RNA sequence: UGUAACGGGGCUAAACCAUGCACCGAAGCUGCGGCAGCGACGCUUAUGCGUUGUUGGGUAGGGGAGCGUUCUGUAAGCCUGCGAAGGUGUGCUGUGAGGCAUGCUGGAGGUAUCAGAAGUGCGAAUGCUGACAUAAGUAACGAUAAAGCGGGUGAAAAGCCC
RNA sequence: CCCGGCGAGGGGAGUGAAAAAGAACCUGAAACCGUGUACGUACAAGCAGUGGGAGCACGCUUAGGCGUGUGACUGCGUACC
């Protein structure tokens, strides 16, 4: 806290509760006692840890029905439009389409569509797993994944 | 304030 | 016209047609009790006291309702002990409502 | 019916202007304005002006009739103090608090 | 789903908070005892 | 994650206050008195649910020895004679018939004068 | 149901005659302080004052066992630096009859409002005519 | 010298209970002019007892 | 300092001794209702007893279980100008921290649940800041060189002008 | 427009969804200070409560009483850290 050491008043003699700083976190506009630092949260999970909760959010997808297994996931022109036509023909509004490799067609007409997400077979994750209501892999993601998580 | 005077001298109990 | 007898470890004095608060009977909430242990009839000036209870004193009453009565705040506390503790309590109750009364 | 009058900040303590107010209260306006003249307090001349405009509020923009017309309600509030330093001896400084009111006065036909 | 999620039973403890009045156990000296060199701050004797 | 105390401290402070209501001055309206004055009500209420029972039945016993000797008979016999003629009566409920069924009362004397016969 | 209580509205009281001649002073206060409280009667209230009047007939021939016709003493202070003052029991006598029995009952009645209610229903007397005639007291043989 | 607790509304209203002001009790009115005025003093106008003393 | 060496009144038994029978007397014990801990036993699964015995004053302190606050996800969901948060009452409700509903005010936010993180809970520290009391309408109005009156101006003049 | 000192301040009018949004301006808590009403209180002694409890006032009901406020009198009761 900005401010000079100097004691505010004397130790004795003064009716004033004993004071050393004027920037004492008692004090308006002193210090706070225990200040954050900026800290890094990030705890590590083992890798068996990991996988081993990815094939179980996978296995709980399967048993729930939200896992929807394909070939071609594909849409000839970047149109959001296209995309959100497709979706409405497989009746799917909140989906996570994971392919074989990344299409820029599929992602352009994706990245405007906020119930929709793209990954990569390789860019998975669990809280996009579990927080998207559908999961539609084609079967190179799954023949991908399996091999990731075997 | 910024001055506070010195308390009178206690009462010599000695 | 009154009559004593003991129900929840305790004795009223009830009269017919008078509805009378008493401890937590397990009876559902339409049903007559019985309390055959009258300890004392009076109608008028005939009072029949009971050796222990009246011969054939029977006061039948109709339970009219089961509740908990108001709360009871306990507040514990030692001065300079750095000990202090609250609970509360509302005590269960069975309203009954006095329909007979024969000596 | 009611009509009120208030002299808010006024420049006095509510205590002093309370001594007068409570002078003339439930009372015809007739009476308390007698009584607010011969009362030999500053307070007694801010608590006249200030039902002298109530008396005539109400015979301006609710009817008239100064006849019919009692102090119903008069009361005084305290307003915001000014805050003065006054140098006290070997260096102390007390704090003068200028207080001030605010002076209600509704009369009323009733 | 994302709000359905649990930790097991007895993974988390949920940590000791001192000085949080009487009913929390710890309050006033939160464990620390009467006055001593234990009781202070940063105080405590070497290993 | 800065928490501020403002609507939690004054929740708790109402709370208080509110069960420090018709206590005199600062007992009623500061909540470092209304605190003091509420805990100790409450020291009070718990002690006084204990000498209700004890205020009742020194009561019920006052008004039974009042009414037996108008009949003839002190407390302490009386209740020796009712224990010995087996009645089970309280003293709560002796002393409203004291009060109210004079004539009852006069009966159950009657009936200990005979126990103790 | 809640337990009976008096009420000051309609407590009724009577009156009575004590002749206090030959009594033993504390004991007819004894049963005059009960009477004054209310004691005697099934209503008995202790917030509710119950009691009779009483009229104390020939208060100074009241009398007192052993010594104490000389021995016993009345002390009192005045509330001057020096003043502890005291009247032996035939000096209360001769000079105001009525407060030996006054000041017996007083010391026999409870402290506080409802004491002081109560010690206002005694009516002693130092001779055997009262005025009371109008309030017709009955002769209490206590 | 200085009080050890301080005094409560109660002790200050009760101190000021004998601070309350007294109204005059009447007016007079005067012979000639018929104004209001104190016993024993001049009108606003200068009359005293019905005859105009200061002419202000 | 004032009885002042029964708590007092007062007592010649209302003292003492002996014997006896009554009664009063506690949060002790019993009765009735309720809650919780621990154990044993069965229930076979995980718990509930339709059981049961017992325990439940508590500082330092150890153990266990929670409430509530702010923020993150759930949540581009849900509630909300047909009225959010906040404030102020009321009623109900839980063993407690508390919660729920609703009147008035307010005028735009709030947030279930389940998780996650803590600047997470204040009465005290002669704590810190602001506000407001008290004393108290009290002390004081600062050199005891000194004022009085007439006129003027002015809403008003002891104090200004003449 | 009116009172007021060609004031301060206010009362109307008008603006505005709102002026107890009037610039001393969102909300507007508490301490603290008032006005009004109900009850209590001028023969009564102390941590100011609590247990009991009359009366009175008010709101209901069927008539038993209940609720709310007050609280005469009375047992017990020497704050917190
Ligand atoms: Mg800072
Ligand atoms: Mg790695
Ligand atoms: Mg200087
Ligand atoms: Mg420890
Ligand atoms: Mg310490
Ligand atoms: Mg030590
Ligand atoms: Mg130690
Ligand atoms: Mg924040
Ligand atoms: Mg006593
Ligand atoms: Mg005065
Ligand atoms: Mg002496
Ligand atoms: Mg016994
Ligand atoms: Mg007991
Ligand atoms: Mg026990
Ligand atoms: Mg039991
Ligand atoms: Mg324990
Ligand atoms: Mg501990
Ligand atoms: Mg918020
Ligand atoms: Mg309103
Ligand atoms: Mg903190
Ligand atoms: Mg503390
Ligand atoms: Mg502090
Ligand atoms: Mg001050
Ligand atoms: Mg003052
Ligand atoms: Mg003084
Ligand atoms: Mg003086
Ligand atoms: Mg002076
Ligand atoms: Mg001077
Ligand atoms: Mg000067
Ligand atoms: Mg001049
Ligand atoms: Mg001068
Ligand atoms: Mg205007
Ligand atoms: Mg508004
Ligand atoms: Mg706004
Ligand atoms: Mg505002
Ligand atoms: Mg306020
Ligand atoms: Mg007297
Ligand atoms: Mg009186
Ligand atoms: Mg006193
Ligand atoms: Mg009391």
């Amino acid at each position: 806290v900005t401010g000079s050491g100097k004691k505010p008043w004397r130790q004795k003699g003064t009716g004033r509760a004993r004071s050393g700083s004027i920037k004492s976190p008692i004090w308006r506009s002193g210090g706070v006692t225990f200040a954050a630092r900026p800290q890094d949260h990030s705890q590590k999970v083992n890798k068996k840890m990991y996988r081993g909760a990815l094939k179980s959010i996978l296995s709980e997808l399967v048993r729930q029905d939200r896992l929807i297994v394909v070939e071609k996931f594909s849409v000839e022109a970047p149109k959001t439009k296209l995309l959100a036509q497709k979706l409405k023909d497989m009746a799917l509004e909140d989906v996570l389409i994971i392919t074989g490799e990344l299409d820029e067609n599929l992602f352009l007409a994706a990245r405007n569509l906020h119930k929709v997400d793209v990954r990569d077979a390789t860019g998975i994750d669990p809280v996009s797993l579990i927080a998207f209501d559908k999961v539609v892999m084609t079967a190179d993601a799954v023949k991908q994944v399996e091999e990731m998580l075997a | 304030p910024v001055y506070i005077p010195r308390p009178r001298p206690p009462h010599p109990r000695l | 016209m009154y009559a004593v007898f003991q129900s929840g470890g305790k004795q009223h004095r009830v009269s017919e047609g008078q509805t009378v608060r008493l401890e937590k009977l397990d009876i559902a909430t339409g049903e007559t009790v019985e309390f055959a242990e009258v300890l004392m009839i009076a109608n008028g000036e005939e009072v029949k006291i009971g050796v222990p209870f009246v011969d054939g004193g029977v006061i039948k009453a109709e339970v009219v309702a089961h509740g908990r009565g108001e709360k009871v705040k306990i507040v514990k506390f030692r001065r300079r002990k750095h000990y202090r503790k609250q609970q509360g309590h509302r005590q269960w109750f069975t309203d009954v409502k006095i329909t007979g009364i024969s000596a | 019916m009611e009509t009120i009058a208030k002299h808010r900040h006024a420049r006095s303590s509510a205590q002093k202007v309370r001594l007068v107010a409570d002078l003339i209260r439930g009372k015809k306006v007739s009476q308390a304005l007698d009584i607010l003249t011969y009362t030999n307090k500053k307070a007694a001349v801010l608590v006249k002006k200030v039902l002298e405009s109530a008396i005539a509020n109400a015979e301006h923009n609710d009817g008239a009739d100064i006849d019919d017309l009692k102090v119903t309600k008069i009361f005084v509030d305290e307003g915001p103090s000014m805050k003065r330093i006054m140098p006290r001896a070997k260096g102390r400084a007390d704090r003068i608090l200028k207080r001030t009111s605010h002076i209600t006065v509704v009369v009323s036909d009733r | 789903r994302l709000n359905t999620l649990s930790p097991a039973e007895g993974s988390k403890k949920a940590g000791k908070r001192l000085g949080r009045g009487i009913g929390s156990g710890l309050g006033k000296t939160g464990g620390r005892g009467h006055k001593g060199q234990k009781s202070r701050s940063g105080g405590g004797v070497r290993r | 994650a800065r928490v501020k105390r403002g609507v939690i401290a004054r929740a708790r402070h109402k709370k208080i206050l509110k069960q420090a209501k018709g206590y005199y001055g600062a007992r009623s309206r500061v909540y470092r008195v209304a605190f003091q004055a509420v805990i100790k009500a409450g020291q009070y209420a718990y002690r006084d649910r204990r000498q209700r029972k004890r205020q009742f039945r020194q009561l019920w016993i006052a008004r039974i020895n009042a009414a037996a000797r108008q009949n003839g008979i002190s407390y302490s016999k009386f209740i020796n004679g009712l224990k010995k003629a087996s009645v089970e009566i309280d003293r709560k409920i002796l002393a409203d018939i004291a009060v109210f069924d004079k004539v009852a009362f006069t009966a159950l004397v009657e009936k200990a004068k005979a126990a103790l016969a | 149901m809640k337990t009976f209580t008096a009420k000051p509205e309609t407590v009724k009281r009577d009156w009575y005659v004590v002749d206090a001649t030959g009594k033993t002073l504390g004991r007819l206060a004894t049963e005059l302080a009960r009477r004054l409280r209310g004691k005697h009667k099934a209503e008995y209230t202790p917030h509710v004052d119950t009691g009779d009047y009483i009229i104390v007939l020939n208060a100074d021939k009241v009398a007192v066992t052993g010594n104490k016709r000389t021995d016993k003493v009345y002390y009192h202070h005045t509330g001057h630096i020096g003043g502890i003052k005291q009247a032996t029991f035939e000096e209360m006598i001769a000079r105001r009859p009525e407060r030996v029995i006054e000041i017996a009952v007083k010391g026999m009645l409870p402290k506080g409002p409802l004491g002081r209610a109560m010690f206002r229903k005694l009516k002693v007397y130092a001779g055997n005519e009262h005025n009371h005639a109008a309030q017709q007291p009955q002769v209490l043989d206590i | 010298a200085v009080q050890q607790n301080k005094p409560t509304r109660s002790k200050r209203g009760m101190r000021r209970s004998h601070d309350a002001l007294t109204a005059v009790t009447s007016l007079s009115v005067d012979k000639t002019s018929g104004e209001k005025h104190l016993r024993h003093h001049i009108t606003a106008d200068g009359y005293y007892r019905g005859r105009k003393v200061i002419a202000k």
